[PDB]
This record gives C-alpha cells, sequence and structure tokens, in this order.
C-alpha cells in the first residue's frame, strides 16, 4: 500500500523500493501423527529422518 | 496423546484444560483499587536518572 502511494508522486519520490525478498514457493508436508502411532513408527525417526 | 484398543482417539484435550494463562500467578497489581500491570525499573549503576 505505501510503495503504491510512492509511486504516486514521483515529483518527490524516487526509486522508492523494498530492500529484502518476496514470497516464493515452498512445501508443505504434513505427517499423520494417528498413522505414525498405527504403524510404529516414531515421530523423532520421522523428524531426524527427514 | 495415543491411540486406544478400539482405535478411538485421546486428544490432549480429553485429560487437560488449556487456556492462555500466565507463567506464573504470584503478583496482582491494582491501582486506585482497579486493575492494572506495570513495570517496576531499577536504574542502572552509575546512570543518570533524569
Amino acid at each position: 500500500q505505501l510503495l503504491a502511494e510512492a509511486a504516486k508522486h514521483p515529483d518527490m519520490l524516487t526509486s522508492v523500493r523494498p530492500n529484502g525478498l518476496e514470497d516464493t514457493p515452498q512445501f508443505k508436508i504434513d505427517i499423520d501423527q494417528e498413522k505414525a502411532q498405527a504403524l510404529g513408527v516414531s515421530i523423532n525417526d520421522i523428524n531426524t529422518t527427514l | 496423546l495415543k491411540v486406544n484398543q478400539d482405535g478411538s482417539r485421546v486428544l490432549l484435550r480429553d485429560v487437560a484444560k488449556i487456556e492462555l494463562g500466565g507463567e506464573n500467578y504470584d503478583i496482582i497489581a491494582e491501582f486506585n483499587g482497579q486493575p492494572a500491570s506495570g513495570l517496576g525499573i531499577k536504574l542502572a549503576t552509575g546512570a543518570n536518572a533524569l
């Protein structure tokens, strides 16, 4: 919102921009606790394996 | 917490109450008799009070 308004006073502000990085794709992996417990597979073995 | 013999689930919410609540419950303050909180600030050594 702020960057859009800054861009509307080119008479005053120029190169007004973020210094950082923009959101990106990432991979959500959900460990199903019930199935893990039913198989007798420990969360700690799962998470350190991964 | 665990899966029972008959496949039913035991959730934490079944054996515990869960609530946001103080790390501790020892201090309670009041300002002219109404609920309050606040900060008690001590002065670093040798620093200027004002």
